[PDB]
């Protein structure tokens, strides 16, 4: 009784997840130090 | 060592380096080879990623 | 062994069985593909593809020569128990009208109700 | 498994475009990352003597 | 010695070496000579092996 039989039923085999680092870069504020910041509501 | 007398650094962050030479064995009438590394070349790996 | 101390020969002992020859591997071409518990013809070899190859893929055409319940028959001819049985590949069915097509087997089950036949596999003639 | 299955996970996607007074705002998007997929073969060896 | 800023270092991993030069002997109207190692040549031997 080959296993390929029991290839196609996804439900029967047990599943496990490849873990892997998946995501996004981080963006960053690297102009603060360069800008000297005033902040006011009325400009 | 200082060739002309310039004093180059030693190279850091790499850890360990490894040697995959070639592996072979005629079983048969037929030759079965591993191929390792070719002469010169070299790959440099990051590791368990 | 390389760089051993001394020069050495050696002696290749032959042995020409090399396995059971049960299972044969082909690789499958572009019209070619294959489902798992099937019958196929696959570079003249003819037996049970015992995975799904698509194409590109070499699979395993299992050709122990047993008894099959195979059914996949031209309904139209009666297979009666004991008859040789042909493989068809331009329809890729089971016969029994011969002419070109190839022989794969002796029915040993005749056509029942579901057009299932049980057959015995001929060797790879 | 025979086959491990690949992970999943979303991001969105927004570019803060200029916003002339009377422009009308350009809305963003999402979308989904899979992780790959990884398979076990079989190797196998023997004798008969 | 540095040589022009060149500070070669010194070969490690030589145990031993030897010098064979040769015996020579006259013996009657002929000389008979143990010929050594050619001047300018040299071999590296691993040991008893």
């Amino acid at each position: 009784m080959t296993f390929s039989s029991t290839s196609n039923l996804k439900e029967l085999l047990r599943k496990v997840v490849l873990d892997v680092e998946l995501g996004r870069e981080q963006v960053q504020l690297l102009y603060k130090p360069i800008y000297d910041s005033i902040a006011d509501s009325n400009l | 060592h200082l060739l002309n007398g310039s004093m180059y650094p030693s190279i850091k962050n790499i850890s360990t380096v490894i040697y995959y030479d070639g592996w072979e064995v005629t079983v048969g009438k037929k030759t079965y080879s591993y191929k390792g590394v070719t002469p010169g070349k070299g790959y440099l790996i990051r590791p368990k990623r | 062994f390389k760089g051993q101390p001394t020069p050495s020969t050696i002696t290749q002992i032959t042995r020409a069985k090399i396995s059971d020859g049960k299972s044969v591997r082909v690789i499958l071409s572009e019209g070619e593909s294959t489902k798992t518990q099937q019958f196929y013809l696959i570079n003249g070899f003819f037996g049970v593809a015992m995975q799904d190859g698509e194409k590109g893929d070499e699979v395993t055409l299992q050709i122990e020569q047993a008894e099959y319940e195979t059914d996949n028959i031209v309904t139209s001819e009666a297979f009666e128990a004991g008859k040789l049985i042909y493989w068809d590949n331009t329809a890729k069915k089971f016969t029994t009208t011969s002419a070109s097509n190839r022989l794969v087997g002796r029915v040993t089950d005749g056509k029942d109700s579901n057009n299932v036949i049980w057959f015995i596999l001929l060797p790879q003639q | 498994p025979q086959v491990m299955d690949a992970k999943w996970a979303l991001q969105g996607n927004c570019v803060f475009l200029e916003h002339i007074e009377g422009e009308e705002i350009k809305f963003g998007t999402i979308n989904a990352e899979n992780g790959p997929v990884a398979r076990i073969q079989t190797y196998a060896t023997g004798f008969e003597y």
